[PDB]
């Protein structure tokens, strides 16, 4: 964990683990609000 | 069309005789060593 | 520095043949010649694409380029301990001595040789090419 | 045929001569560096202008220059 | 001569890779003749991948 | 001293490319070798009329292929139901399918359907019969050889003009504001009052009764006692007859505004005042610049006098006289940045508003003049940003230009590059990505949840121009305005019964998808001028390379050091925004053909519809307009599009030959050369023959220069093809 | 193998396929072709009849030639082909 | 405004919500009532019917496509469309440009600045990834501050 | 239409142009 948790800080990890994290939350988010066109707030 | 014959004889000359003139004179022009 | 003669009679390397060998250009423009000393009998890859067994002796290498002598030079000066020189050979027979001139190698620093094509400024202080319009000279060989 | 110029900005490494595949480059003595030599290019008729002697230079900016001109046989790398 | 050993100066030079960059003077020449004796180490590297060039103190200033 | 003659360093070249650069640097005289100013400028005086020459004996041809081949009386009897004939066809390569199928307009024989406007054209101006044109052709060779004439005189040493002649910038702009605009603008409305309203009212108006037939029946009279109201009295009705005599008015000089009713075109009364307006305010510009006569103006202290004070432009324009008086391709530049923001300003205002008789109602004659001068004008365009990277190579000083406008832009270079780089990459995600959003809408079913946005300004611009459609009814659209109320009863009646018409191209009802293609080509004219102004900023040297004006504008690279420097040059910014001028204006073009092509006939909603999205326009636009084309000629037989179904597929063969030039490159040909002189010189039989030149690989400059041309090539013929073959066999 | 002797042969200078004999013809033979090959020596004179009576036989056969000869002398032979939109 | 329509009133805007449920009711009739490739096609018909539903109650614009149009020329009733969205979306995007920003002034003031960008320091990430909530508050202050730009002696620039 | 000898008239007209340009392609040329 002092070379484990460095390799998993390096730039493609953190990118799928952001951009996994990023697709999913928006995803979510196009689930229980799906079609949103306009903001309505 | 007035004159159907000059179709018959300019576009064999600019189409074939005068490349023929201009490619071959280009040719011996590149060419020299002078 | 007495430049090296050709002697025209020592022999060439056993090779078998290669189409990458001397064109037209030897025939009418020039074509080169590297001589070197050889400790033993070897193998070495030929600059114009194989491979020649290299004699015991002294060796002749006739090549079209002066870049094959360099790339043959190299070859035999970094794998092989093997001082080499090259000529330059013209159809009418004359024969020009080109590498080393001095006798050492350009790598390697002579007092006889002198600076040409060396400017004293750097290439920020070059001039401008609108204020040498339509004149010889250009922004570097001043 | 090209014509391969010197600047003073040249620290006198040599890696410009080594990287010459055709012996234009060579190295001449000099008062303006640690090295106490500089480049020149007598041969620069037979500079085929590859400009492998600009990749090896570390000097920033660089001190060998080829400026690629008037091309003959010499220059243009031919056998035939 | 130079300004100083291990000291930070702005470059200059207009045909630099490190023109307005901060750079640590490693090594001055103090033989006469050197037209670039001021050695400048930077944290960066240019195109070829050295940081290691050398300036006249012209090319100069304390930073 | 070989060919070239002109450079030395060329003739001295072995190889082949001294046969290929020698045709390459024939023009670029200032690089010639023992070259001088006076020789410079007297040798582009005597090039400009050798120009001048090849463009009157171009329209010499033109005009004696119509009057010789073409059917232009029988297109003046009836201009809506005959196609307008170019030249015949001589090809020996014709069966007897090919001669019966290119037999069209009522002709003898095969002949070219002419889709260059110069029927619609020589008909508006006043041009009737075979005997006009033929006469106008002999006049035009006349001209030419004069200007040959004149050319051959100007190199003669009695009659070369001096440096300072050509460097005279006030009498150039005085007399040619005065003469070349003022003059010829004056001359043409002689001309259009004299001979064009009267054979557009059935007067028959030529040399012989010039002096006869009165234009106006108070001729001359009203003009010189100020009553000028009387030649705008009785003008040309809605019920008048294009060439007759009956519905006609008398008046000469209109402001009516609008169409001709009939031709769908501009009335030859306005375009006659036009040009009197447009003649009195270029010959009153002419008397502006200090020639010979004490009054007038010196531009370098304009230039020098327009200083901001408080420092923001630094020395605003001082040395910027002597910097374009001194460079050409500063002049050049300018010339070609106007010439082209003028010949999209025709492109324009020629569909729009079209000028011609009978221009409107010819379709793929309209689509043929919008592509002509969008491609012509990203040419010129283009051709002005790679001369201002010339002039900051080879005519650049900055000695001279110090802390000007000229150099702040090299001072600030980078945050203009920076800063169209933003632009571009704004509008690329933003269009790509509201495209891609509407395919995807199209494709999951749901064409409801596109991202369509109305392109409410310009909509506010056309209800500002006066289109009721969108209901905006601000001005022109609103009574209450005072620009409305000051043009209700002078140009307006006229110009809202054209805006208000659905069926014409003034002013058409855009949509989303008009938004989506206007950022389209927001992101063409961004990214080239990205690239352009890179080139142009750039020119003299950079980070990775100070020294690229000393290397001469048109070098290839500085080698595989310092990381790789391909393309480094600026006439390789140039060659990669050949590609982005052609993008752009093939974008410009795409949208202004399928506008247009849905407007003709009439389903405007195909484009309202499938325009948002880019499979409608892969399918209702490049496949669904195609059905015809690559139909023109089929194992069944042969159309009369069969002529565009080859130039299509030639311009899909030239266009792909490009890339050979601009993927692969010069060492891969060069070895292969190697091994092909080889074998030509160990041959029996072939060793015997010899060349000269030796041959090699294409230059790498050329390369891409070559892969430009063959890309530029097919790309202007696979879409002429297209486009005159889309509109043309499906007239609508 | 250099020799400084012979510089032809130690470069390629060489008639790899090349025949050495005077003559394999008769007389007979010989005299009749450069009499009639006599007014076609010169490359100058060559190159101006060629060029003059090259012109000439192109147009002599492309205006004499018939409708059967070649397809653009024969002309339409059916009614024309109408264009959409009465055009 | 611009010559659309209302979409509640559209009657082209209803003519797709027809023919979409109509599509969808043909894609169900070669299935069983109570299957589950059925489910599927029933809850896309409820999500076609709340999507409807929804783009009415906004007051979106539809025009003769029957298509909803946005304006975003910042009208009163179309706030929704592009402004209240891209206020939204300019906050996220400036929190990514704050933060990616603090990031690089943060590792520039280390050991080995590189090290820090192919493997990024989570720990000195994520405890500015919070700070990037107010960054309006910060680019601004750091605008009127000075330390935002850089002045352009200490700004590498390549030569004229 | 035009007739035959209106043909010969553009012919020589265009030939003596033709020539013309000639005569600027020589003085371009020196
Ligand atoms: C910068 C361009 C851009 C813009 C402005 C939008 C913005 C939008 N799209 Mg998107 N889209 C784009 C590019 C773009 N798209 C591209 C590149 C793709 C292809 C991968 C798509 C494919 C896509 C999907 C499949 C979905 C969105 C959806 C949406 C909405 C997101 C709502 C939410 O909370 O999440 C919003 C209207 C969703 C939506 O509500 O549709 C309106 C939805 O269905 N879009
Ligand atoms: C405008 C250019 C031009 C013109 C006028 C022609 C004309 C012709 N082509 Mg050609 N061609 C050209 C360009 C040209 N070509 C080019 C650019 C391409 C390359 C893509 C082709 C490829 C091509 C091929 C592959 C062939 C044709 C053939 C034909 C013939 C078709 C008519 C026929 O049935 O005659 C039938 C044939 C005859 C009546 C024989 C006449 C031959 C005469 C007597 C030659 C006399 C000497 C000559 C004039 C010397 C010229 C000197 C110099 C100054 C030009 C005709 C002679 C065909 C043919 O038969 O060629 C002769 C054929 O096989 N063409
Ligand atoms: C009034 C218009 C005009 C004028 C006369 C100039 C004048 C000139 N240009 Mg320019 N230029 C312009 C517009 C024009 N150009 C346009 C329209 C383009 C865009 C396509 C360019 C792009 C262009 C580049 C970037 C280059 C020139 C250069 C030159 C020189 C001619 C080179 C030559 O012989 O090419 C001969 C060209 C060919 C034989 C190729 C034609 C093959 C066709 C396309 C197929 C000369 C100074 C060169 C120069 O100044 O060198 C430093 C240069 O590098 N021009
Ligand atoms: C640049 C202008 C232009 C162009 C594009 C053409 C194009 C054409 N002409 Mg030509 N023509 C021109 C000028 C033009 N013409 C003018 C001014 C005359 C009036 C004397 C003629 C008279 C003429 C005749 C009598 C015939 C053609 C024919 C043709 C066709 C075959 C080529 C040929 O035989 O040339 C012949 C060319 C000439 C006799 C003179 C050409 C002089 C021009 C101005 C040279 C321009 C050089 C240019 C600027 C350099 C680039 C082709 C469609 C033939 C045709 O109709 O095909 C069916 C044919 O029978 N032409
Ligand atoms: C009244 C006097 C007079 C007039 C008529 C001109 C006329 C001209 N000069 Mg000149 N000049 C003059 C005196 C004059 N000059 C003086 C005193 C100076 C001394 C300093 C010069 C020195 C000078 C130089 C050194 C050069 C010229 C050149 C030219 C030509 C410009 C290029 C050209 O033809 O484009 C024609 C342009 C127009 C007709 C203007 C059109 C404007 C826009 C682009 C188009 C708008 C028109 C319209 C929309 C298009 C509709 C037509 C369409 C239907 C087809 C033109 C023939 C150049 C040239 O070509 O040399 C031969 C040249 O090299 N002149
Ligand atoms: C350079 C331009 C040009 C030139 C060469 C002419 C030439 C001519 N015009 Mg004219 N015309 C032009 C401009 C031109 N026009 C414009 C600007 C107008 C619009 C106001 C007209 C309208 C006009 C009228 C209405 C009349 C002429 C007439 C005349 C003729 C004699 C003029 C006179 O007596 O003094 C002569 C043929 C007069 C005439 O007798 O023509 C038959 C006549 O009364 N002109
Ligand atoms: C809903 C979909 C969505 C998505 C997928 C995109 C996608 C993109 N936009 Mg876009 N855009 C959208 C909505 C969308 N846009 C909306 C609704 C607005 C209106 C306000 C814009 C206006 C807009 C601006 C103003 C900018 C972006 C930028 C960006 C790009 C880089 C942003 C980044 O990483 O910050 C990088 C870090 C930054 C600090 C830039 C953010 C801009 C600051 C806040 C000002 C990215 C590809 C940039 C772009 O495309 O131009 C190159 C950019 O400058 N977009
Ligand atoms: C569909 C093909 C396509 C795409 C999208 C690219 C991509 C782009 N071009 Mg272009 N271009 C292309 C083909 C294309 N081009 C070709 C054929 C050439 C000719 C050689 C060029 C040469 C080239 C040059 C010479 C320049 C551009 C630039 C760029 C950028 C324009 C700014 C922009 O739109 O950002 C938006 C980005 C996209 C639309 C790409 C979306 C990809 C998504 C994000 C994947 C997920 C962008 C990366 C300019 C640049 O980078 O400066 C900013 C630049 O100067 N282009
Ligand atoms: C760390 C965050 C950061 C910041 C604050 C910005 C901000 C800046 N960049 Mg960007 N950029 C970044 C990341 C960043 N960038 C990275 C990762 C790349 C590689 C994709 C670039 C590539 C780049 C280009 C190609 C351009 C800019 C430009 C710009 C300016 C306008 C924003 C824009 O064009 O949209 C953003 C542009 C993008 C291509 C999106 C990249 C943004 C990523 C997604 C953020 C990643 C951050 C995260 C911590 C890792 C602005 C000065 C433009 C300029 O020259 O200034 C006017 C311009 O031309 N940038
Ligand atoms: C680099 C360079 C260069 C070049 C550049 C270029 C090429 C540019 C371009 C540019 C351009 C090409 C631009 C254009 C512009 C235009 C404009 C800017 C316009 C505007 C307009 C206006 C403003 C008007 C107004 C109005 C309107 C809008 C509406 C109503 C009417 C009116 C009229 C009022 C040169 C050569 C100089 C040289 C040096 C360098
Ligand atoms: S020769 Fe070609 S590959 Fe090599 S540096 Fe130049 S452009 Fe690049």
């Amino acid at each position: 964990m002092q070379d484990v948790k460095t390799y998993l800080s390096t730039a493609p990890v953190l990118a799928t683990l952001w951009f996994g994290f990023l697709a999913g939350l928006l995803i979510e988010i196009n689930r229980f609000f799906p079609d949103a066109l306009v903001l309505p707030l | 069309m007035t004159a159907s014959y000059l179709p018959s004889i300019f576009v064999p000359l600019i189409g074939l005789v005068f490349p023929a003139i201009t490619m071959a004179s280009l040719f011996i022009y590149i060419e020299q060593d002078e | 520095f007495t430049p090296p003669t050709l002697n025209a009679d020592t022999p060439a390397p056993i090779f078998g043949g290669s189409t990458g060998g001397l064109l037209r250009k030897a025939q009418v423009e020039e074509f080169y010649v590297i001589t070197w000393e050889s400790p033993k009998e070897q193998i070495f890859e030929m600059p114009t694409g194989g491979a020649a067994i290299m004699r015991s002796g002294p060796n002749l290498l006739k090549l079209a380029r002066k870049e094959q002598c360099l790339a043959l030079g190299a070859r035999l000066r970094t794998k092989f301990k093997i001082q080499y020189q090259f000529y330059r050979v013209f159809p009418n027979g004359e024969v020009q001595y080109l590498h080393p001139k001095d006798g050492v190698y350009p790598e390697k620093v002579n007092a006889g040789r002198t600076a040409v094509g060396v400017n004293n400024r750097s290439i920020g202080q070059n001039a401008n090419p609108a204020e040498l319009k339509f004149a010889h000279k250009q922004a570097y060989d001043l | 045929a090209h014509s391969v110029k010197i600047y003073d900005t040249c620290i006198g490494c040599t890696q410009c001569v080594r990287a010459c595949p055709t012996d234009v480059l060579e190295m001449v003595p000099w008062d303006g560096c640690k090295a106490s030599q500089i480049a020149s290019a007598p041969r620069t008729e037979d500079c085929v202008g590859c400009k492998r002697c600009e990749s090896a230079c570390p000097t920033d900016f660089l001190s060998v220059r080829v400026y690629l001109g008037a091309e003959t046989t010499r220059s243009m790398g031919l056998a035939y | 001569i130079g300004p100083k050993r291990g000291s930070i100066v702005k470059v200059l030079r207009r045909e630099s890779y490190w023109f307005n960059d901060t750079g640590k003077v490693v090594a001055v020449d103090q033989a006469p003749g050197v037209r670039y004796p001021v050695v400048v180490r930077f944290d960066k590297v240019n195109y070829a991948g050295v940081s290691t060039n050398n300036y006249s103190p012209d090319e100069l200033e304390q930073s | 001293s070989r060919f070239p003659k002109f450079s030395r360093g060329l003739s001295q070249d072995p190889t082949t490319r001294r046969i290929w650069f020698g045709i390459a640097t024939a023009h670029d005289f200032e690089s010639h070798d023992d070259m001088t100013e006076e020789r410079l400028y007297q040798k582009i005086f005597a090039s400009h009329f050798g120009q001048l020459a090849i463009i009157f004996l171009w329209t010499s041809g033109n005009l004696f292929h119509v009057a010789w081949q073409g059917n232009f009386e029988a297109w003046g009897q009836d201009p809506l139901h005959v196609r307008p004939i170019a030249h015949a066809i001589w090809d020996p390569h014709f069966g007897q399918p090919a001669v019966e199928a290119f037999t069209r307009g009522g002709a003898s024989g095969p002949v070219n359907i002419a889709y260059s406007g110069v029927y619609q054209w020589w008909y508006t101006i006043g041009l009737r019969t075979n005997q006009d044109l033929y006469g106008g052709s002999i006049f035009l060779l006349f001209v030419s050889a004069l200007f040959l004439i004149a050319g051959w005189l100007h190199l003669q040493p009695k009659w070369k003009p001096s440096v300072s002649w050509f460097k005279n910038a006030e009498s150039r702009l005085n007399h040619h504001l005065s003469g070349l605009f003022g003059v010829s603008s004056l001359a043409w409305t002689g001309h259009l009052v004299h001979v064009a309203i009267p054979e557009s009212r059935g007067e028959h108006v030529r040399w012989n009764n010039l002096l006869t037939a009165l234009p106006h029946p108070q001729g001359l009279g009203p003009f010189f006692a100020g009553q000028w109201n009387v030649y705008a009295q009785n003008p040309d009705s809605n019920s008048h007859l294009f060439g007759t005599s009956e519905g006609a008015g008398t008046a000469i000089l209109t402001f009516l505004g609008g169409f001709h009713p009939q031709t769908q075109s501009l009335w030859l009364t306005d375009m006659a005042h036009h040009h009197l307006a447009i003649a009195v305010i270029f010959i009153i510009a002419g008397h502006m610049y200090r020639t010979n006569f004490g009054i007038g103006h010196s531009m370098k202290e304009i230039l020098e006098a327009h200083t901001p004070p408080g420092g923001r432009l630094g020395r605003g324009h001082k040395g910027l006289y002597d910097t374009i008086n001194n460079s050409l391709h500063f002049q050049l530049g300018l010339a070609l940045a106007s010439l082209g923001v003028i010949t999209s300003l025709v492109a324009q205002h020629m569909y729009s508003l079209p000028p011609y008789a009978f221009l409107a109602q010819d379709f793929t004659t309209q689509a043929a003049l919008y592509t002509h001068h969008q491609y012509i004008a990203g040419f010129i365009m283009t051709g002005a940003f790679a001369h201002g990277a010339i002039f900051f190579i080879r005519d650049y000083n900055p000695e001279q230009n110090k802390d000007n406008v000229l150099a702040r832009m090299l001072e600030h270079k980078e945050a203009i590059i920076s800063h169209l780089s933003w632009a571009s990459l704004f509008l690329g995600f933003h269009t790509l990505g509201l495209y891609v959003h509407n395919d995807v809408m199209l494709a999951f079913g749901t064409p409801e949840k596109q991202i369509l946005i109305e392109p409410v300004f310009a909509q506010w611009i056309q209800s500002a121009h006066g289109k009721a459609l969108y209901g905006f009814d601000v001005l022109l659209s609103s009574a209450d305005s005072p620009a409305f109320n000051a043009g209700q009863t002078l140009w307006l009646p006229g110009w809202l019964d054209a805006i208000n018409n659905n069926s014409n191209s003034l002013f058409l009802t855009i949509g989303p998808g008009d938004f989506l293609v206007h950022h389209a080509i927001a992101l063409g004219l961004h990214t080239t001028t990205l690239i352009l102004v890179k080139g142009a900023l750039d020119a003299r040297g950079s980070k990775l390379m100070p020294d690229k004006k000393e290397f001469g504008y048109s070098f290839p690279c500085d080698g595989p050091g310092r990381g790789g420097t391909c393309d480094i040059s600026a006439w390789d910014a140039f060659y990669l925004a050949v590609f982005w001028m052609l993008n752009t204006i093939g974008w410009v073009t795409f949208y202004w053909h399928w506008k247009h092509i849905t407007l003709w006939q009439g389903n405007v909603a195909q484009f309202n519809e499938s325009s948002t999205y880019l499979m409608g326009w892969l399918r209702d636009y490049l496949w669904l307009n195609s059905s015809q084309l690559i139909n023109g000629y089929n194992p069944f037989g042969m159309n009369s599009l069969s002529v565009w179904a080859w130039m299509f597929l030639f311009g899909h063969l030239v266009w792909a030959t490009g890339f050979m030039f601009l993927i692969s490159w010069r060492g891969y040909w060069q070895e292969l050369i190697e091994t092909l002189a080889w074998a030509h010189e160990r041959t029996p039989l072939a060793n015997l023959v010899r060349w000269k030149d030796k041959p090699v690989a294409l230059s790498i400059v050329q390369a891409r220069l070559v892969g430009l041309a063959h890309f530029s090539v097919g790309y202007i013929f696979t879409y002429a093809a297209f486009l005159i073959a889309s509109t043309s066999g499906k007239f609508g | 193998y250099f020799d400084l002797g012979e510089i032809d042969n130690t470069t390629g200078n060489w008639d790899l396929y090349g025949n050495d004999d005077p003559n394999r013809y008769n007389g007979f033979q010989n005299k009749f072709f450069e009499t009639f090959a006599g007014a076609f020596t010169k490359r100058g004179l060559l190159l101006k009849f060629l060029v003059l009576g090259g012109a000439t036989t192109i147009g002599y056969l492309g205006s004499t030639s018939s409708g059967d000869l070649l397809a653009i002398k024969n002309g339409p032979k059916q009614a024309p082909i109408m264009g959409p939109r009465g055009r | 405004v611009a010559g659309l329509t209302p979409c509640k009133e559209s009657k082209g805007f209803a003519k797709r919500q027809k023919q979409e449920i109509k599509k969808l009711e043909g894609r169900l009739k070669l299935y069983a009532p109570d299957s589950a490739p059925a489910l599927a096609i029933n809850a896309t018909i409820e999500k076609t019917k709340r999507r409807f539903e929804f783009y009415g109650n906004q007051g979106l614009l539809c025009g003769t496509d029957g298509l909803p149009h946005l304006i975003v020329d910042g009208d009163q009733a179309h706030l929704g469309e592009f402004v209240y969205p891209g206020l939204v979306f300019l906050y996220i995007a400036g929190w990514i440009g704050w933060v990616g920003r603090a990031y690089l002034i943060d590792v520039r003031t280390s050991k080995k600045p590189t090290e820090k960008e192919i493997i990024i320091d989570v720990p000195l990430a994520l405890r500015i990834m919070s700070k990037g909530l107010t960054w309006p508050v910060a680019a601004i202050g750091e605008l009127r501050s000075g330390k935002l730009v850089e002045k352009s002696s200490n700004i590498t620039v390549s030569p004229r | 239409s035009i007739s035959d000898s209106q043909i010969i008239v553009a012919l020589v007209s265009a030939f003596i142009t033709g020539i013309l340009a000639l005569r600027l392609g020589k003085s371009l040329y020196q």
